[PDB]
């Protein structure tokens, strides 16, 4: 009935989606160290190619790694430009609106929890409007409902109660009365009029809207509405649930192409025909089948697999055992670690520095 | 997922002139060269423009005739259509290449649009 | 008086709040942006340096521009992991609890500024408790609060209204009844009786804290309490959270994402790479040291490492790798993915030169 | 932000832990630990340190009067010949 107390199918669809977006800060940490991590893969594999044209140096395997090293740094480096420009904003902005949206559904939330004047009649009221439910544990009777923040640690991102269509359980009422309303729980917060509602002397002036425009509460006795949240289009009363939406549909993740590792041949994979061009043929515009020539000669071939053997051919390098921790390895693929590597390079650098000097005085 | 968004077409009278539009989203526009694609036959290359911006390249067939250009504040690449042929009747598609030279030749798109028609009526 | 709606006294301090607390993100985009540009410019040293030692193999100064390199190197790398560890989960945390608690706190200041009877009787009074206030573009009665997120751009956040110690504004109330209450505007959400209050049939069976616990609703014919917020330490957690989490912002300052002016022994990777590729021994003594610096660099203060990072600043790079009429000294480039293809064409070279001298 | 706390024990509050050797001096340089963790330098004086990375946590075991003082040192070896400590706590007497 109008005016009354509201049932768990409600509130519950609210605690879903609450419990939801307390997740999105975990996704947006999880997506920003991922894509940290994926640069710094890259720049690993870079650095290794470099250590080991160093060591190889003068090799048509060294000239091989030169272009490895390349590609691998120019990764490294749009990477980075894509987590600056791109993948920090959109994760700040999934955070912001998905905490905010947070916010106002538990402040309404909690309110309701708290209105309330017996066991058996409230504001929120369990799924068949016999009791007044209770808070304990994280759970509203038994629902998932902390109604608090927790403490953030990388998750994963996911969607189950907002995903790319809108809120899935945020659908259509057309039967609130029945539905959502209780027959006897009493609640003010149900109606504006004065008789059951807000009203004190008159009823409220106009309708009030709750939980950041998802619930309508009429100044007249009368059942409330909701708004149909599972199909959004970009727009509100209810904005704060749109740019909620929006902003965790544009996230891409750590999953562009800048983080990702290629597959589709070696002239055409990021940096390798504009360095044959540049630094081989020394021309500006030359054709494909000028680059698959030079490619040749220090890959034996253009496909992925030549590309896969001469990686096998870095990661198998040694490093000198003097340059690691004792008893530690020493192959090029078993190191890992930026500065680590960093610094592995120098030493290689100033020993062809040396070489260089005692070959030409 | 990124998104390219080619806009502007429609049904053109022989000889003058049409706008193409394409935006790209979920994508640093800074990081890939933009190039369009044509597609009646095989898809055919039409014009490119270098991630850094400063090389442009056109197909023989429309150089002289279209312009391309690019506005990072918009993350916006343009198609501007001149002297406008039946023979360019077309769905025309954006594609971004990641640091790429804004050529057809050895570049592998990494991401396509879905297209825009341009009808070009050579009757009244 | 109790039971009446709410002056301006009580809601602009929280108004206040939830501006300030709008600007929290846009503090973290500008933190993690700022920590991102600042790796960048590291690494462009890093690769500036590299090319002039593959260009000017054969003399000393290419040796000490490999120690300038790897300086730049380990600071860039270093500036990665403290955005990947710690900046990360600092902005995010701030975002998230500023933007939470904000959400909390714009809930219930909406509820009350819907909750009114005409324009003079309602939950959220002016001032002097004459009229019930409205929303005026950004405002509601002209006090900033646009109980909104606002878009998110870069931007430093303000600490007045949450600073080091606190909620400034959110100060112990000495006279609830007379200084948060009106005398006659009408207001359910005042407390939590029967009469004049939140209950319908009887009062509410225990008091009511609403915005994330700072204010208490009692069950009785009484005035609200609210939390003294002004001196936190370590029912209200929402408050605590933001406050811990905005404290704790660095930005992008700590010593990986700032140069070091110092003298050049000390200077972050140097000394561990003398010893280790040029003395090659585990120990040294910093006279041994010294003197290798004094090889490379003709000294070991800081003038001597500017020095040499004029010689990398302004040696040319082939006129073919930067495009016609364009800048060719290196000073004059910036970018990491440009930069990497001149040093690529650089190593090319160098290769050429092994396979002829080898 | 950063703060580095002596309590022996010194948390580093505000700052990546493994970025950084650590190292204890006193009133002179005391021990230290390279920012990898694997090599530990004392002084001569003291001869015959510890840190715990999920903890942002390095221990002093002693088994001398004076404040003793913790100190950060970016990507540092962990000793004090040339070395420039970036952070420094407040002592523990
Ligand atoms: C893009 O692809 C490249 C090329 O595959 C990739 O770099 C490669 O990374 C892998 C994984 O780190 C390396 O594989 C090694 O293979 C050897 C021999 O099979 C293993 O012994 C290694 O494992 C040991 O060492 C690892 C650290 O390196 C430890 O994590 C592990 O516990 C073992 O102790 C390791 O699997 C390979 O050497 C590199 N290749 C090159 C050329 O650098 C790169 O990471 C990919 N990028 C992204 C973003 O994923
Ligand atoms: C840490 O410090 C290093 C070293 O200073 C710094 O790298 C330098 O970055 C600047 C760009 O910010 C490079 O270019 C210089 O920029 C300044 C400021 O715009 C200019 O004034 C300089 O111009 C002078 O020098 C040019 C070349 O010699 C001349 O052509 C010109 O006429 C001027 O005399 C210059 O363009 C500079 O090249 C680098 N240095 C090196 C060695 O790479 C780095 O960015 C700092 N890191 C951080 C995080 O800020
Ligand atoms: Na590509
Ligand atoms: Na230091």
């Amino acid at each position: 009935a109008a005016e009354k107390g509201f049932k768990q199918a409600f509130w519950q669809p609210l605690c879903q989606v609450s419990e939801e977006l307390d997740d999105q800060p975990k996704g947006a940490l999880f997506t920003l160290q991922a894509a940290a991590s994926k640069i710094q893969k890259m720049r690993d594999a870079a650095l290794r190619a470099s250590i080991y044209a160093e060591i190889n140096h003068g090799t048509n395997r060294a000239k091989a790694a030169v272009i490895v090293a390349n590609h691998y740094a120019m990764k490294a480096d749009s990477g980075l430009e894509a987590l600056k420009q791109t993948l920090s904003s959109q994760e700040v902005t999934a955070t912001a609106t998905a905490s905010y949206l947070k916010g106002r559904i538990d402040e309404y939330l909690n309110l309701l929890l708290q209105t309330k004047e017996s066991g058996t009649s409230g504001c929120m009221m369990d799924t068949s409007g016999t009791n007044t439910v209770t808070k304990a544990g994280g759970t509203i009777g038994g629902v998932p409902c902390k109604l608090q923040l927790s403490p953030i640690q990388p998750k994963r991102p996911a969607a189950t109660y907002l995903g790319k269509a809108g809120y899935v359980g945020l659908t259509r009422q057309a039967d609130a009365a029945n539905n959502f309303h209780d027959n006897d729980a009493e609640c003010r917060l149900a109606s504006g009029h004065n008789t059951n509602g807000l009203g004190k002397s008159g009823q409220l002036s106009a309708a009030v809207t709750m939980a950041a425009g998802y619930v309508t509460v009429a100044n007249s006795q009368t059942a409330v509405t909701v708004q149909a949240l599972d199909a959004l289009q970009e727009a509100a009363a209810h904005q704060p649930w749109i740019d909620a939406w929006k902003a965790k549909k544009a996230l891409t993740g750590a999953e562009t192409a800048e983080f990702r590792n290629e597959t589709a041949g070696i002239a055409g994979k990021t940096g390798v025909t504009k360095l044959v061009e540049e630094a081989l043929l020394k021309k500006k515009d030359s054709e494909a089948s000028e680059i698959q020539t030079e490619l040749k000669k220090y890959f034996s071939g253009h496909e992925n697999e030549q590309w896969t053997a001469i990686e096998k051919l870095i990661s198998e390098q040694p490093v000198a055992q003097n340059l690691v921790g004792d008893n530690q390895p020493t192959k090029l693929g078993e190191l890992e670690g930026n500065a680590k590597l960093t610094t592995i390079l120098a030493y290689y650098r100033m020993e062809t520095a040396g070489k260089f000097e005692v070959l030409t005085q | 997922q990124v998104q390219l968004q080619e806009s502007g077409g429609g049904l053109v009278q022989a000889g003058g002139s049409l706008r193409l539009s394409c935006e790209a989203s979920g994508l640093t526009f800074s990081n890939y060269a933009m190039a369009w694609f044509r597609q009646a036959k095989e898809r055919e290359f039409v014009a490119g423009i270098s991630w850094t911006g400063s090389r442009t390249y056109y197909a023989d067939s429309v150089r002289g005739r279209f312009t391309t250009s690019r506005d990072g504040h918009k993350n916006t690449v343009y198609l501007q259509m001149n002297d406008l042929k039946p023979e360019d009747t077309a769905v025309y598609l954006c594609a971004a290449d990641l640091l790429g030279s804004g050529k057809d030749g050895t570049s592998v798109y990494e991401y396509w649009g879905q297209g825009t028609q341009v009808t070009v009526s050579s009757h009244h």
